[PDB]
Protein backbone atom coordinates (compact mmCIF):
# COMPACT_ATOMS: atom_id res chain seq x y z
CA UNK A 1 0.00 0.00 0.00
CA UNK A 2 0.77 3.49 -0.33
CA UNK A 3 0.96 4.16 3.12
CA UNK A 4 3.34 1.05 4.13
CA UNK A 5 6.24 2.70 1.54
CA UNK A 6 5.38 6.18 3.43
CA UNK A 7 5.86 4.19 6.83
CA UNK A 8 9.04 2.04 5.28
CA UNK A 9 10.15 5.55 3.64
CA UNK A 10 13.47 7.58 5.44
CA UNK A 11 10.98 10.69 5.17
CA UNK A 12 8.58 10.73 8.15
CA UNK A 13 9.95 12.22 11.07
CA UNK A 14 10.30 15.89 11.02
CA UNK A 15 11.44 17.50 7.99
CA UNK A 16 14.28 20.29 7.52
CA UNK A 17 13.62 23.43 5.60
CA UNK A 18 15.98 23.91 2.67
CA UNK A 19 17.79 27.07 0.81
CA UNK A 20 20.92 27.51 -0.68
CA UNK B 1 -20.44 36.99 9.70
CA UNK B 2 -24.58 37.10 10.20
CA UNK B 3 -24.78 38.94 7.08
CA UNK B 4 -22.26 36.73 5.36
CA UNK B 5 -24.78 33.97 6.41
CA UNK B 6 -27.95 35.86 5.34
CA UNK B 7 -26.43 37.06 2.00
CA UNK B 8 -23.48 35.47 0.53
CA UNK B 9 -21.28 38.35 -0.82
CA UNK B 10 -22.57 40.85 1.58
CA UNK B 11 -19.76 41.13 3.50
CA UNK B 12 -17.57 41.57 0.58
CA UNK B 13 -16.88 45.06 1.58
CA UNK B 14 -16.67 44.90 5.20
CA UNK B 15 -13.64 42.44 4.41
CA UNK B 16 -11.99 44.41 1.88
CA UNK B 17 -12.43 47.35 4.73
CA UNK B 18 -10.77 45.36 7.56
CA UNK B 19 -8.02 44.24 5.53
CA UNK B 20 -7.27 47.81 4.34
CA UNK B 21 -7.45 48.62 8.38
CA UNK B 22 -5.21 45.77 8.83
CA UNK B 23 -2.61 47.18 6.15
CA UNK B 24 -3.00 50.34 7.65
CA UNK B 25 -1.70 48.72 11.51
CA UNK B 26 1.27 46.34 9.38
CA UNK B 27 2.57 49.44 7.45
CA UNK B 28 3.39 51.41 10.00
CA UNK B 29 5.02 48.77 12.11
CA UNK B 30 7.18 47.52 8.88
CA UNK B 31 8.31 51.50 8.52
CA UNK B 32 9.21 51.80 11.70
CA UNK B 33 10.38 48.58 13.81
CA UNK B 34 10.42 47.85 17.37
CA UNK B 35 13.70 46.56 18.60
CA UNK B 36 15.55 45.59 22.02
CA UNK B 37 12.47 45.35 23.88
CA UNK B 38 14.10 42.38 26.25
CA UNK B 39 17.22 41.15 27.82
CA UNK B 40 18.26 37.72 28.50
CA UNK B 41 18.61 37.88 32.03
CA UNK B 42 14.93 38.72 32.36
CA UNK B 43 14.11 34.82 31.62
CA UNK B 44 14.96 31.27 32.87
CA UNK B 45 15.61 28.67 29.98
CA UNK B 46 13.90 25.45 30.95
CA UNK B 47 13.55 23.12 27.60
CA UNK B 48 14.57 22.58 23.78
CA UNK B 49 11.34 22.72 22.04
CA UNK B 50 12.62 22.16 18.30
CA UNK B 51 15.85 22.84 16.44
CA UNK B 52 17.41 24.08 13.24
CA UNK B 53 20.47 24.61 11.35
CA UNK B 54 21.08 27.64 12.83
CA UNK B 55 19.26 27.99 15.76
CA UNK B 56 16.85 26.49 18.75
CA UNK B 57 13.51 27.22 20.18
CA UNK B 58 13.40 26.82 23.96
CA UNK B 59 10.82 27.01 26.80
CA UNK B 60 11.50 30.16 28.67
CA UNK B 61 10.10 31.71 31.88
CA UNK B 62 9.74 35.41 32.09
CA UNK B 63 11.16 35.92 35.92
CA UNK B 64 9.46 38.71 36.91
CA UNK B 65 5.65 38.00 35.07
CA UNK B 66 5.74 34.31 35.56
CA UNK B 67 4.74 33.83 32.12
CA UNK B 68 6.01 31.03 29.81
CA UNK B 69 7.30 31.87 26.27
CA UNK B 70 9.04 29.89 23.33
CA UNK B 71 12.55 32.16 22.60
CA UNK B 72 13.82 31.38 19.32
CA UNK B 73 18.43 31.53 19.69
CA UNK B 74 20.01 32.44 16.25
CA UNK B 75 24.00 31.90 16.42
CA UNK B 76 25.03 35.13 14.12
CA UNK B 77 27.96 33.60 12.79
CA UNK B 78 26.14 30.72 11.68
CA UNK B 79 23.52 32.91 10.03
CA UNK B 80 26.06 34.67 8.65
CA UNK B 81 28.26 31.21 7.21
CA UNK B 82 24.85 30.12 6.00
CA UNK B 83 24.01 33.13 3.93
CA UNK B 84 20.55 33.81 5.77
CA UNK B 85 20.89 37.19 6.98
CA UNK B 86 18.21 39.26 4.32
CA UNK B 87 16.21 36.37 5.57
CA UNK B 88 16.43 36.14 9.31
CA UNK B 89 15.87 40.37 9.12
CA UNK B 90 12.93 39.72 6.93
CA UNK B 91 11.92 37.06 9.75
CA UNK B 92 11.88 39.70 12.68
CA UNK B 93 11.01 42.61 10.44
CA UNK B 94 7.16 40.46 9.62
CA UNK B 95 7.04 38.76 12.54
CA UNK B 96 7.03 42.57 14.83
CA UNK B 97 4.29 43.96 12.32
CA UNK B 98 1.99 41.36 11.44
CA UNK B 99 -1.34 40.80 13.60
CA UNK B 100 -3.61 38.00 12.60
CA UNK B 101 -5.59 35.37 15.12
CA UNK B 102 -3.65 32.26 13.15
CA UNK B 103 -0.32 33.63 13.77
CA UNK B 104 2.14 32.80 16.47
CA UNK B 105 2.31 36.26 18.14
CA UNK B 106 5.99 38.05 18.61
CA UNK B 107 6.39 39.38 22.13
CA UNK B 108 9.92 40.59 22.60
CA UNK B 109 12.95 40.78 20.56
CA UNK B 110 16.81 41.52 21.58
CA UNK B 111 20.46 40.45 20.46
CA UNK B 112 23.66 40.16 22.07
CA UNK B 113 27.33 39.69 21.27
CA UNK B 114 26.49 36.07 20.08
CA UNK B 115 22.99 35.48 19.32
CA UNK B 116 19.82 37.10 18.27
CA UNK B 117 16.43 36.25 20.33
CA UNK B 118 12.60 36.20 18.97
CA UNK B 119 10.51 35.48 22.08
CA UNK B 120 7.33 33.87 21.07
CA UNK B 121 4.03 33.24 22.77
CA UNK B 122 4.62 29.41 24.28
CA UNK B 123 1.72 27.38 22.77
CA UNK B 124 1.49 24.20 24.48
CA UNK B 125 -0.23 21.82 22.43
CA UNK B 126 2.66 20.55 20.39
CA UNK B 127 3.12 20.75 16.46
CA UNK B 128 0.28 19.26 14.00
CA UNK B 129 2.68 17.33 12.72
CA UNK B 130 2.92 15.30 16.01
CA UNK B 131 -0.59 14.45 16.14
CA UNK B 132 -0.89 13.51 12.52
CA UNK B 133 1.74 11.21 12.64
CA UNK B 134 0.38 9.54 15.74
CA UNK B 135 -3.44 9.58 14.60
CA UNK B 136 -1.84 8.45 11.01
CA UNK B 137 -4.65 10.77 9.03
CA UNK B 138 -7.29 13.07 9.86
CA UNK B 139 -11.02 13.11 8.82
CA UNK B 140 -11.96 15.33 5.96
CA UNK B 141 -13.97 17.89 8.48
CA UNK B 142 -11.37 17.51 10.99
CA UNK B 143 -8.40 18.54 7.89
CA UNK B 144 -11.44 20.94 5.91
CA UNK B 145 -11.15 22.70 9.62
CA UNK B 146 -7.32 23.22 9.71
CA UNK B 147 -7.45 24.01 5.90
CA UNK B 148 -9.87 27.05 6.22
CA UNK B 149 -7.64 28.71 8.76
CA UNK B 150 -4.60 28.07 6.07
CA UNK B 151 -6.64 29.62 3.77
CA UNK B 152 -7.70 32.89 6.13
CA UNK B 153 -4.06 33.41 7.38
CA UNK B 154 -2.69 33.62 3.68
CA UNK B 155 -5.52 35.93 2.83
CA UNK B 156 -4.06 38.03 5.14
CA UNK B 157 -0.35 37.49 4.08
CA UNK B 158 -0.88 37.77 0.44
CA UNK B 159 -2.60 41.21 1.35
CA UNK B 160 -0.01 42.69 2.72
CA UNK B 161 2.62 41.97 -0.26
CA UNK B 162 4.05 38.72 2.30
CA UNK B 163 4.74 35.65 0.95
CA UNK B 164 5.23 32.63 3.89
CA UNK B 165 7.36 29.80 1.85
CA UNK B 166 7.50 27.10 4.59
CA UNK B 167 4.29 25.61 4.98
CA UNK B 168 4.30 22.47 6.55
CA UNK B 169 2.71 20.33 9.78
CA UNK B 170 5.72 21.07 11.20
CA UNK B 171 5.32 24.90 11.38
CA UNK B 172 1.55 24.51 12.77
CA UNK B 173 1.33 24.30 16.41
CA UNK B 174 -2.55 23.27 18.48
CA UNK B 175 -3.65 26.18 20.74
CA UNK B 176 -5.74 25.35 23.80
CA UNK B 177 -9.18 25.97 21.84
CA UNK B 178 -7.29 23.63 19.47
CA UNK B 179 -6.61 26.29 16.84
CA UNK B 180 -3.72 26.32 14.26
CA UNK B 181 -0.95 29.23 15.26
CA UNK B 182 1.65 29.61 12.06
CA UNK B 183 5.11 29.45 13.28
CA UNK B 184 8.47 29.72 11.41
CA UNK B 185 8.97 32.77 9.09
CA UNK B 186 12.18 31.90 8.34
CA UNK B 187 11.31 32.52 4.22
CA UNK B 188 9.14 34.75 4.72
CA UNK B 189 9.22 37.88 2.53
CA UNK B 190 7.85 41.02 1.26
CA UNK B 191 7.56 41.25 -2.24
CA UNK B 192 5.25 42.72 -4.70
CA UNK B 193 6.71 41.18 -7.91
CA UNK B 194 8.09 38.15 -8.63
CA UNK B 195 11.10 36.59 -6.28
CA UNK B 196 13.67 33.31 -7.19
CA UNK B 197 14.91 32.15 -4.03
CA UNK B 198 15.37 28.00 -3.92
CA UNK B 199 13.70 28.24 -0.12
CA UNK B 200 11.29 25.44 1.72
CA UNK B 201 10.67 21.89 2.13
CA UNK B 202 11.02 19.70 -0.78
CA UNK B 203 7.43 17.73 -0.50
CA UNK B 204 5.89 20.98 -0.36
CA UNK B 205 7.95 22.90 -3.29
CA UNK B 206 5.76 24.11 -6.09
CA UNK B 207 7.01 23.45 -9.70
CA UNK B 208 7.98 26.50 -10.85
CA UNK B 209 10.49 27.32 -7.60
CA UNK B 210 11.72 23.80 -8.74
CA UNK B 211 12.38 24.83 -11.72
CA UNK B 212 14.36 28.20 -10.93
CA UNK B 213 11.35 29.47 -13.04
CA UNK B 214 10.90 33.02 -10.78
CA UNK B 215 7.13 32.91 -8.41
CA UNK B 216 4.90 34.84 -6.59
CA UNK B 217 2.86 34.17 -3.98
CA UNK B 218 0.72 31.45 -5.96
CA UNK B 219 3.43 28.67 -4.56
CA UNK B 220 2.03 29.62 -1.02
CA UNK B 221 -1.39 28.19 -2.49
CA UNK B 222 0.47 24.95 -4.00
CA UNK B 223 1.42 24.62 -0.61
CA UNK B 224 -1.65 24.61 0.69
CA UNK B 225 -3.00 21.62 -1.69
CA UNK B 226 0.14 19.64 0.10
CA UNK B 227 -0.88 20.06 3.45
CA UNK B 228 -4.77 19.10 3.16
CA UNK B 229 -3.47 16.51 0.78
CA UNK B 230 -0.76 15.20 3.82
CA UNK B 231 -3.96 15.94 6.21
CA UNK B 232 -6.55 13.53 4.64
CA UNK B 233 -4.31 10.73 3.19
CA UNK B 234 -1.88 10.29 6.54
CA UNK B 235 1.27 10.66 3.50
CA UNK B 236 2.37 13.62 1.01
CA UNK B 237 0.98 13.28 -2.39
CA UNK B 238 5.08 13.38 -3.49
CA UNK B 239 7.49 11.55 -1.21
CA UNK B 240 10.45 9.62 -1.64
CA UNK B 241 13.68 8.55 0.17
CA UNK B 242 15.73 11.66 -1.38
CA UNK B 243 15.01 14.91 -2.24
CA UNK B 244 15.65 14.41 -5.86
CA UNK B 245 13.13 11.77 -6.39
CA UNK B 246 10.56 14.38 -4.99
CA UNK B 247 11.40 16.84 -7.04
CA UNK B 248 10.42 14.64 -10.40
CA UNK B 249 7.72 13.65 -9.05
CA UNK B 250 6.21 17.25 -8.54
CA UNK B 251 7.61 18.06 -11.99
CA UNK B 252 5.76 15.16 -13.81
CA UNK B 253 2.39 16.75 -12.72
CA UNK B 254 0.69 13.05 -11.48
CA UNK B 255 -0.84 12.95 -8.46
CA UNK B 256 -3.21 9.68 -7.25
CA UNK B 257 -5.74 10.02 -4.70
CA UNK B 258 -6.66 7.36 -1.81
CA UNK B 259 -9.96 5.56 -3.03
CA UNK B 260 -11.36 7.34 0.64
CA UNK B 261 -10.95 11.20 -0.98
CA UNK B 262 -14.20 12.72 -1.57
CA UNK B 263 -14.60 13.59 -5.01
CA UNK B 264 -15.02 17.50 -3.89
CA UNK B 265 -11.55 16.81 -2.15
CA UNK B 266 -9.88 15.31 -5.19
CA UNK B 267 -11.96 18.05 -7.19
CA UNK B 268 -9.75 21.29 -5.35
CA UNK B 269 -6.61 19.24 -4.58
CA UNK B 270 -6.77 18.67 -8.74
CA UNK B 271 -7.02 22.60 -8.74
CA UNK B 272 -4.57 23.86 -6.13
CA UNK B 273 -2.14 21.16 -7.36
CA UNK B 274 -2.00 22.94 -10.96
CA UNK B 275 1.40 23.01 -12.56
CA UNK B 276 -0.34 25.56 -15.10
CA UNK B 277 -0.16 28.70 -13.26
CA UNK B 278 -3.15 30.49 -15.55
CA UNK B 279 -5.39 27.46 -13.99
CA UNK B 280 -4.21 27.27 -10.20
CA UNK B 281 -6.65 27.88 -7.91
CA UNK B 282 -5.65 31.19 -5.54
CA UNK B 283 -3.75 32.47 -8.90
CA UNK B 284 -7.44 33.45 -10.87
CA UNK B 285 -9.33 36.69 -11.33
CA UNK B 286 -11.66 35.78 -8.81
CA UNK B 287 -8.15 34.97 -6.37
CA UNK B 288 -8.47 33.14 -2.96
CA UNK B 289 -12.58 33.52 -3.70
CA UNK B 290 -12.33 30.04 -5.95
CA UNK B 291 -11.07 28.22 -2.98
CA UNK B 292 -13.30 29.84 -0.63
CA UNK B 293 -16.52 29.08 -2.72
CA UNK B 294 -15.45 25.67 -3.86
CA UNK B 295 -17.91 22.66 -2.88
CA UNK B 296 -15.67 21.12 -0.66
CA UNK B 297 -15.68 24.11 1.77
CA UNK B 298 -19.69 24.78 1.38
CA UNK B 299 -20.05 24.19 5.00
CA UNK B 300 -17.18 26.32 6.01
CA UNK B 301 -18.40 29.56 8.08
CA UNK B 302 -15.64 31.56 7.25
CA UNK B 303 -15.63 34.56 9.93
CA UNK B 304 -17.03 32.19 12.23
CA UNK B 305 -13.75 30.64 11.99
CA UNK B 306 -11.67 34.07 11.98
CA UNK B 307 -13.77 34.77 15.30
CA UNK B 308 -13.17 31.18 16.56
CA UNK B 309 -16.58 30.39 17.74
CA UNK B 310 -16.12 26.70 15.47
CA UNK B 311 -16.27 23.88 18.01
CA UNK B 312 -12.48 22.34 17.47
CA UNK B 313 -12.05 18.51 16.01
CA UNK B 314 -9.76 18.27 19.21
CA UNK B 315 -8.68 19.70 21.84
CA UNK B 316 -4.95 18.69 23.12
CA UNK B 317 -4.26 17.53 26.95
CA UNK B 318 -3.10 20.47 29.08
CA UNK B 319 -1.37 19.30 32.29
CA UNK B 320 -0.31 22.91 33.19
CA UNK B 321 1.63 25.88 32.62
CA UNK B 322 5.01 25.16 31.19
CA UNK B 323 3.88 21.59 30.20
CA UNK B 324 6.35 20.17 27.02
CA UNK B 325 4.56 16.64 27.15
CA UNK B 326 3.15 17.74 23.49
CA UNK B 327 6.32 18.41 21.95
CA UNK B 328 9.44 15.78 21.45
CA UNK B 329 12.89 15.78 23.84
CA UNK B 330 16.25 17.42 22.32
CA UNK B 331 20.22 17.34 23.27
CA UNK B 332 20.14 20.39 25.11
CA UNK B 333 23.54 22.66 24.60
CA UNK B 334 24.66 25.72 26.78
CA UNK B 335 23.75 29.11 25.83
CA UNK B 336 27.14 30.89 25.23
CA UNK B 337 27.47 34.73 24.85
CA UNK B 338 31.38 36.16 23.49
CA UNK B 339 32.52 38.84 25.52
CA UNK B 340 33.29 39.96 21.59
CA UNK B 341 30.69 41.49 19.50
CA UNK B 342 30.09 39.05 16.46
CA UNK B 343 28.71 40.22 13.11
CA UNK B 344 27.39 43.75 14.43
CA UNK B 345 27.10 45.61 10.77
CA UNK B 346 25.36 42.79 9.63
CA UNK B 347 22.04 42.57 12.05
CA UNK B 348 22.02 46.72 12.83
CA UNK B 349 18.20 47.35 12.14
CA UNK B 350 17.48 43.78 14.09
C1 LIG C 1 -21.01 39.07 9.15
O1 LIG C 1 -21.21 38.85 7.97
C2 LIG C 1 -20.24 40.28 9.58
C3 LIG C 1 -19.97 41.18 8.40
C4 LIG C 1 -18.54 41.06 7.85
C5 LIG C 1 -17.50 41.31 8.91
C6 LIG C 1 -16.15 40.64 8.61
C7 LIG C 1 -15.05 41.08 9.53
C8 LIG C 1 -13.93 40.09 9.69
C9 LIG C 1 -13.38 39.56 8.39
C10 LIG C 1 -12.64 38.29 8.63
C11 LIG C 1 -12.03 37.77 7.35
C12 LIG C 1 -10.53 37.59 7.45
C13 LIG C 1 -9.95 37.77 6.09
C14 LIG C 1 -8.45 37.70 6.13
Amino acid sequence: TTYADFIASGRTGRRASIHD
Amino acid sequence: GNAAAACKGSEQESVKEFLAKAKEDFLKKWETPSQNTAQLDQFDRIKTLGTGSFGRVMLVKHKESGNHYAMKILDKQKVVKLKQIEHTLNEKRILQAVNFPFLVKLEFSFKDNSNLYMVMEYVAGGEMFSHLRRIGRFSEPHARFYAAQIVLTFEYLHSLDLIYRDLKPENLLIDQQGYIQVTDFGFAKRVKGRTWTLCGTPEYLAPEIILSKGYNKAVDWWALGVLIYEMAAGYPPFFADQPIQIYEKIVSGKVRFPSHFSSDLKDLLRNLLQVDLTKRFGNLKNGVNDIKNHKWFATTDWIAIYQRKVEAPFIPKFKGPGDTSNFDDYEEEEIRVSINEKCGKEFTEF
